[PDB]
């Protein structure tokens, strides 16, 4: 099937799907589409570990099982500026309040 | 009513498949169209059932009476078995609206006596209190069948 | 032998379209799951189902017409044993047995 | 596919396929812009109310809904942690989705 993803950099977060057989470069070519940056100036990570440009999404560990529409897998993103890639920073989302007392 | 089983008295072998994560209560609409419960399928499980041509079936969460699909649709009525081959009723979750789905979940954490104590719009207490109801769904469905010319 | 070709005549009769409004519960083996019967096979030690009798007939498995009659009556008997007398399928079994008994009575010998 | 940017209360940007975002009755209106004339079409919608943690879970709904509505594949449960439930309900309520 397809893998469903969140591609996250600083406070931006992209919802996009892709094929398991489709590659990392092809995925960078999506991000280019959206954010208008060449695949050259992009690094993609799973967790905290950089992804080979040639390796397929399946090989990287993205399965239909691990990357569902309702529960998409997170790809990290870094951008070059000034001839060096920045460190991969992903702003966390807000926290929910503690569960109400009636909710327990 | 319009929505009732025809007393055809002609048997049909059916298969109920519960392809939902819910416990499914199959609901038979008798000849007067009053809903009659039948034994539940656990999630994943499937079972043969002896029914008859023109008998109206409907499937709900046994715990919460949430609506479920059968063959991607609201109702199930078996034809005649073609050369004694069983009719199949594939039961699944619908794509609930996020609003309804949220309602399901909050109902599951909160006693009706405490809907009012939640920190939320006065409208939503009314939605929460509007429990999934077979009877109510039948009326909406009966108006849908009269509005097919 | 000429009898078992009459026996076949009787089973033919019973399957006929006219009988079907009452004959139909007996055409195929009792599907215990489909009918939701947890005890049937405990109460009924040897089931029988008209299709099994057609089966046993075409394999020349009945030594004579007496043995054929026995299974037909077994099939009905099982119905009578399992169910209360006021039950609908009992009424239907009886009507089908009416057919069988009448035709079984008039076989030559 | 065109896209849209959805900005949360805490200034998180969620970029989602336009068609997905239309899942929302509320957003359909905001992007379609005002009136009969569907002039004044923007790519961006801010949410003064909804925090990142809710809006993300919202977007996950859009993906799910589009994927699975009218689908002949087996439909999974859309999951909701108890902590998001309340906020998400309010959100879903507001967004008509």
């Amino acid at each position: 099937m397809d893998v469903f993803l969140m591609i996250r950099r600083h406070k931006t977060t992209i919802f996009t799907d892709a094929k398991e057989s489709s590659t990392v470069f092809e995925l960078k070519r999506i991000v280019e589409g959206i954010l208008k940056r060449p695949p050259d100036e992009q690094r993609l990570y799973k967790d905290d570990q950089l992804l080979d440009d040639g390796k397929t999404l399946g090989e990287c560990g993205f399965t239909s099982q691990t990357a569902r529409p309702q529960a998409p897998a997170t790809v990290g993103l870094a951008f070059r500026a000034d001839d060096t890639f920045e460190a991969l920073c992903i702003e966390p989302f807000s926290s929910p309040p503690e569960l109400p007392d009636v909710m327990k | 009513p319009v929505l009732r089983s025809v007393n055809s008295r002609e048997p049909s072998q059916v298969i109920f498949c519960n392809r939902s994560p819910r416990v499914v209560l199959p609901v038979w609409l008798n000849f007067d169209g009053e809903p009659q419960p039948y034994p539940t399928l656990p999630p994943g499980t499937g079972r043969r059932i002896h029914s008859y041509r023109g008998h109206l079936w409907l499937f709900r969460d046994a715990g919460t009476h949430d609506g479920l699909l059968v063959n991607q649709t609201e109702l199930f009525v078996p034809s005649l078995n073609v050369d004694g081959q069983p009719i199949f009723a594939n039961i699944t979750l619908p794509v609930y609206t996020l609003k309804e789905r949220c309602l399901q979940v909050v109902r599951s954490l909160v006693k009706p006596e405490n809907y009012r104590r939640l920190d939320i719009v006065r409208s939503l207490y009314e939605d929460l209190e509007d429990h999934p109801n077979v009877q109510k769904d039948l009326e909406r469905l009966t108006q849908e069948r009269i509005a097919h010319q | 032998s000429e009898q078992l070709k009459c026996c076949s005549g009787i089973l033919k009769e019973m399957f006929a379209k006219k009988h079907a409004a009452y004959a139909w519960p007996f055409y195929k083996p009792v599907d215990v799951e489909a009918l939701g019967l947890h005890d049937y096979c405990d109460i009924i030690k040897h089931p029988m189902d008209m299709s099994t009798i057609k089966s046993k007939l075409e394999a020349r498995e009945y030594r004579d017409a007496q043995e054929f009659g026995a299974d037909v009556r077994l099939m009905f008997s099982n119905c009578y044993k399992y169910n209360p007398p006021d039950h609908e399928v009992v009424a239907m079994a009886r009507k089908l047995q009416d057919v069988f008994e009448m035709r079984f009575a008039k076989m030559p010998d | 596919m065109m896209y849209v940017k959805l900005i949360s209360s805490d200034g998180h940007e969620f970029i989602v396929k336009r068609e997905h975002a239309l899942t929302s009755g509320t957003i359909k209106a905001m992007l379609s812009g005002p009136g009969q004339f569907a002039e004044n079409e923007t790519n961006e919608v801010n949410f003064r109310e909804i925090p990142s943690h809710v809006l993300s879970k919202v977007c996950m709904y859009f993906t799910y809904k589009v994927r699975y509505t009218n689908s002949s594949t087996e439909i999974p449960e859309f999951p909701i942690a108890p902590e998001i439930a309340l906020e998400l309900l309010m959100a879903a309520n507001f967004l008509d989705c």
